[PDB]
């Protein structure tokens, strides 16, 4: 399997929807690579349409807890949950390929089956979740919180250069 | 064949049956029957309720129609009267709400299912809270209880016997023989 | 086609049939038929029962309606009279409950399916216990046996022959030829 | 059976019911009924709306037919009047639009599902934008608000009470008893 | 119940409704209705079209029947007149084709699905080409446009408003009031 | 609702419709209608065909019935007349077979699906060959062409326009206006 | 339905139809029709056969009823008379069995499916052999051929043309026009 | 497994519909071969009817990103998305087999149920992406952008010699 | 697995219907066998009812590219796509077992739902493909194009000796 | 697993219905065992209810083509297709266990829906296949053409001694 | 897994329904154990509810043909076909655990739909099969033909001591 050989080179692939199993695999790999020399960097390639928020948060927290730097390479596409993880790399080490597309939009959900009290509790949870995600994304970018309020109200799709200008991506790589 | 003729004669006798879950179809049918029976301004209408409840908007339409026409509406609780059915049973004209000795009544708070973005979910949750508040207000108005007691009792499911319902204020009397029927 | 016609003629002859499991639909139809036949308050009503039983609320509504009208109700057990059907068969006016020689009577205890949190399940289990107690009390009232014997006997399924049912108290007589009905 | 009979007896009094999602069949039926009642050109027509919405072309056909005939059309909102049903409710003749006190009115923007090549998708997206603009223009014409405010409010759903709808301009009056309807 | 009654009452006034996808059943029904109304030889026939299109052969049968009878046929577009329904709408007698102000017309080229060997597929592809050419020729004849313009315009989907359709040649007038039609 | 009334009023004028795939049910219906109309032995019967074909035995029964009764049968092709439907169209009385200007005729060789042992498959294959030969011979008899030409032409599917069908011999004239039929 | 009406008139004249697989339902309906038409013991009865066969017991009941009543029964084969339908066609009164010129007849031997223990399979196989022997004996009686020839011919499927059927003895004559039957 | 054995001879296969998983496998193989010495070519065989488009773009900029040359060989068929990758090989190193067929056409999609604003945004992105694909194909071919727009509007099917003349390939190989 | 052991003996099996995966596997095996010494023959056993026509041509082109010869042995049943591959072996080295049957017939397809223009283009391509297969089979046999056209209209089933006489097979082997 | 261990002991198991995959596996094992010394026998155990007729013929032709002797023993039951393979062993080396049973009957098929010409062609080939199978079975038994044609008209079930008397097998083995 | 380890201990398991695959596996195991030293016994543990006849007879014929003794131990349950195999071990070496239960009953089948002649042939086959199983059971038990016929008319269930008295087993083992 080429995945193990790439593991020997300290590269990690996230090329599916974010779920519990994928997050488990990714954070296990991150802890493993932390177990070796803590001075080598980690390379993550993301081509994902997004997924669950809690698994996203687990991966994000593992990224910031693990001591060596994690560099992220946008590729193919990076949707909502993929965009948050892509922008979560260490400053100065977030990259995108020339023809990659980046999308950001608000959380979605189904606070549904339930009485009135349960739906109220779930709705407050959802509003808090959205506010926390937006604050997190605003800290990892240069834009203020109000701009992010206005920008993820609907779908906004950015190219590589637009992502560089906005602040999601540090620099766009064309060749090694 | 059979199953519609007896209902037709009962309607000719000014008897309306509500014995399945309340949805758009049956709310429309009940509204049509009430409007038709309103042709004579001076005769009462009797409504028999044996249902587990249903959609909120359909029950609102039925309640508004019952409060609309000039004729008084006498409600009889038979079998089961739960959730929306209980609200409709308690919505009859004062002094003319009844239940059978073994009739069983349930009070139950609304429930719903939502899907979509966070903003749409926020809007729909606010609307659901408004609907629950309106139902609490209407129940408090009809049974004569305070708002706080009703909103505290409806948090879970509370079950009522005929005499307990009479004491609560949901119904006015419980009979055993056709002598007491208006 | 044929069935609707023959049932219509029998209803014209003051005969009601209950030959399917008891659910809200059949319970609304039988109550409607009883109310319709109650127009003439001096003629008896005959009800034939061949059913395996059904929901508690629908059967209890039928029982309340049977106890409601002024006309006497004669119950004939043919085929099978099990669970709630037995309760309806034993609910006829005294001296006018009969069964065919090869009829079958079964006494059963209630069963239910529950789901939800541990606080709703408590309420529903208490309501189910209350329903079982009420059913036992009504059966004891209508059969002449003590409450303890009824509670002990209905823990499992007990089958009754016509003569065994007559001795037990569920029916008043066992008939063979045309001279039986009043 | 019963439903068709009561609906026919109601249509005999110039009353039309629109109580289901608006598709081609119901729009065809409503157009046929309006054309039939248009034989006498001096009597008004009452339309009762309890619908969650439906298709766009069918509703456009109903709206055009309502604006087509010489008879005035009185629209009544009972229960739920959402999505395009709100548009039909607001399309009645001025001074003859009413809603019951506990009715809900919802304003929505169109949604569609597209599939095909990029050119076909471009054409269909342009047509959908044109349809949205047409609905905004017609709503602004019928309620008296400016086309800008309606665009802003239709963006994400907006629920309205009876008094809120009357203030907004969607309806003209809120009725309580039978003295108010012409 | 209701729909059949109103449709019969409207057909008594010589009004035909085509409000569903065009298939063998509905084409057969419209052909039969036209044949019956042909018994009276000098009274016009009105056809109301709200359809998204359908099969080629059924529509051609309807077109041939309309061109067959001696009575003039007035075609009216309400709601949607797309694909072959547009062709039927444009096939009315000259000077008697109208559409409602919010009517919406689509021009579409034929589509099909084939399977089999290479020779059978070749034969069916040739037949499909012939059918497309025939439809282009008939549309050019009825609308007064050149064949090349129709062929170029119908390659993709083109949507038409009422006034755009009138200028194009599909219809002759746009109604606003009942006084504008015979 | 509508369709039965329209078809009955048309059959009152000696019009029979064949607008669905030919199976046992509608072949039985058409045979019954022909036998009923055979009561008056002086008036002709008109058959309208719009069908894609169907089973072999049912169509053969229809053909034998048409050749059985003394009344002449006039066949009209409208829309599609394919496979076995083409055979019935050309089976009418000579000089009384017509088609509409935009009707399509298809000639198609039989197809079948077998299963079982080798001996049964051999028997059924021989029977299928026999049916194919019989159909070719009957088409040659009713068309005027030689058997070899029909056999060579029916190997694949051949489509025919109205004028091509008239030249071939399947029909006698092309129908344009109401002055055509006697 | 139109089919119901035409069947009513045809049964009124004297005709009975059998145009579907022989099951319990259609056998019951055929027996009822024969019993009713047996009211007048003088006029004959006509039976038209177009069926692929069916269950053995139902056909046995039909055959017994046909051989029971005093009225002579004339059998007509149109299209397909296969399996047990052939047996019913050959069971008519002597001298009154005909078929249409293109009527096709198949002789078949019984088939069945079995399941259970090895003791039940023995009994059911013996019963199947008895049924096969009975059918062979009855066919030999009705067609005049020897039992051995019938068994040898029915071992595997044999297909019969109308003239071959007449030569074999299954039918008595082949009709071509309306003057051939009483 | 013969696939691993061919991997030792730096040979990669694209024989299925282009999807996220296949694209991930192809980039992993390309990165693994690039991690080896950068002075050896990579041979990729294409037999595919196309597929997802973002995954195609990921493979495309992966090939454009690595240092060693990638030689593309057409096989059997290379339609739509597969045609883009076939023409994306290094100039002078794009080949086709004598009986292979090549097809080009415009992107297809299904903008799902949504509000008018969502459909507007999605349709704008689709038009942008069609323009980007057309420009990319124009750069890798000798033909101008307008001609590529004209020929892509419908389905156009080319043989080996036709593809050589048009510019989608460089040569047609008959024998080694 | 005995398949690997037969691989060491330069024996390739085609026992399933021709699809994309099977054709990819077959040409991978062919390339692997060609990668070693090119002075050894390759033996292919064909027992297949046919399949896809693009994968057909993929395998055919791979067979005509390698230098090592490919001896083709008929097996049980060889129809449609199997017959053309069986006749595609090197001249003088196409054999059939005594009780095997060979079937030849014209291509089949299903032109899917589309507008008139799409069906026109697809039908033209289908006719071109049928003509190309006709010419290809005519060259590998001794019969002209017209005769193959006449015999391809309907199914034609040939035995071993009949195939030898016709030209689809050079010799029938009974023993080794 | 024991199957490989028995393969080293050159015994072959046919215990499933005859199909393309099973026939491919069986003849692959036969050729593999041929690849060893040609002076060692091969043992085949046949417990099958039948199967396809082309795969049957492939196995039969491989058995008749492979040089060393093939031993066939009956195994529980040997139905129509299994009976042909059981009787196809080398003369004097076909055996059966005391309680195994043998069934012979004519071929069955499902001629698919099609035009009359296709049905005629398929039926002709079916009759040819029936005649060839009967001739093959008659050559491997002492009974002539007419008797075999008569006996497979319906199902005929034979026991071990009956099979030995008829000619299906050569001996019944009760112990080693 | 422990199954191989128990294979090294000459222990064979039959713990599922009797079927073609299980019978083939058991036969392979028995022949492999024959390939070992022929002076060592084989232990077979039976916990089965029965199964197909032909597989049962194949296993029985193997056990009677295999030279070393086959000791059978009933464990859990042994019904129908499992009872036949349990009683088919070598005399003096058939055992059962104290709480196991044994069931014997007549064969069951479902003669599928077919002509009268086919059902006649199949019914005669069934009667012969039932007689043969009765005779085999009577041989392995001390009971005569008539008694075994009488008892298997309906389901008869025997415990360990009852089975020992009847003759289905030879001893009941409690502790080794």
């Amino acid at each position: 399997d080429p995945y193990a050989k790439l593991f020997e080179e300290r590269v990690i692939f996230l090329g599916v929807q974010i779920d519990d199993a994928s997050a488990n695999d990714v954070m296990a790999q991150l802890l493993c690579l932390e177990s070796m020399d803590p001075d080598r960097d980690i390379s993550v390639y993301i081509n994902s349409p997004g997924g669950s928020f809690t698994a996203l948060t687990a991966i994000y927290d593992t990224m910031q807890y693990v001591k060596p730097d994690v560099q992220t390479v946008c590729m193919g596409q990076a949707a909502a949950a993929a965009a948050v993880l892509l922008a979560a790399g260490t400053p100065g080490k977030r990259m995108a390929l020339p023809n990659a597309r980046v999308l950001i939009h608000q959380p979605y959900s189904e606070t549904g089956r339930g009485q009135v009290s349960d739906l109220e509790i779930a709705a407050n949870e959802i509003l808090r979740m959205r506010s926390q995600l937006e604050d997190m994304l605003a800290k990892h970018s240069t834009t203020p919180v109000e701009k992010i309020r206005e920008d993820i109200e609907r779908d906004k799709i950015l190219t590589a250069e637009d992502a560089l200008s906005y602040g999601l991506i540090d620099q766009v790589i064309s060749t090694r | 064949g059979l199953g519609d003729q007896v209902y037709n004669r009962l309607l000719n006798e000014r008897i309306i049956f509500l014995g399945q879950p309340v949805d758009d179809d049956i709310a429309n049918k009940i509204t049509a029957q009430l409007l038709l029976l309103a042709s004579d301004p001076e005769k009462d209408i009797y409504l028999y309720i044996n249902s587990p409840g249903g959609s909120i908007t359909a029950g609102m339409a039925i309640y508004d129609t019952m409060q609309y026409i000039k004729n008084d509406v006498v409600t009889i609780a038979m079998g089961l009267a739960a959730a929306m059915g209980q609200f409709l049973l308690s919505a009859g004209t004062p002094g003319k709400r009844f239940a059978l000795p073994n009739a069983e009544i349930l009070i139950h708070q609304p429930s719903a299912g939502l899907a979509g973005s966070a903003s749409d979910i926020k809007i729909h949750a606010e609307r659901l809270l408004h609907t629950k508040k309106r139902m609490a207000e209407l129940t408090s108005q009809h049974t004569g209880q305070t708002i706080e007691q009703i909103t505290r009792d409806s948090d879970r499911d509370r079950w009522f016997d005929a005499f307990e319902a009479k004491e609560y204020g949901l119904i006015d009397d419980v009979m055993t023989t056709a002598a007491g029927m208006p």
